[PDB]
């Protein structure tokens, strides 16, 4: 029924780009490392 | 108050201008929003 035919489950979080499936929304502001788009970046950082 | 844009690249949901999306044109909306330029 999807042309994808992967399968991804994981942390939800909706933007105004669209919907980030795979990364976890924290509170925090860092600089930008991967660009998304309005407002939200990417990166992978420890905790 | 005086630019009128078009899509401003957010989510779409008697038919507007923003039919082109079902022919495959999509319009992205920027890194920097409006808050940030401010
Ligand atoms: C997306 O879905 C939510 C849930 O009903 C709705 O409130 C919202 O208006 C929809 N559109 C956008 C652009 O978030």
């Amino acid at each position: 029924p999807t042309w994808r035919v992967y399968s991804t489950g994981s942390n939800v979080f909706q933007t105004r780009a669209g919907c980030l499936i795979g990364a976890e929304y924290v509170n925090n502001s860092y600089e930008c490392d991967i660009p998304i788009g309005a407002g939200i970046c990417a990166s992978y950082q420890t905790q | 108050n005086k630019v009128t844009l078009a899509d401003a690249g957010f989510i779409k949901q008697r038919d507007l201008i923003c039919a082109q999306k079902f022919k495959g044109l999509t319009v992205l909306p920027p890194l920097l929003t409006d808050e940030m330029i401010a």
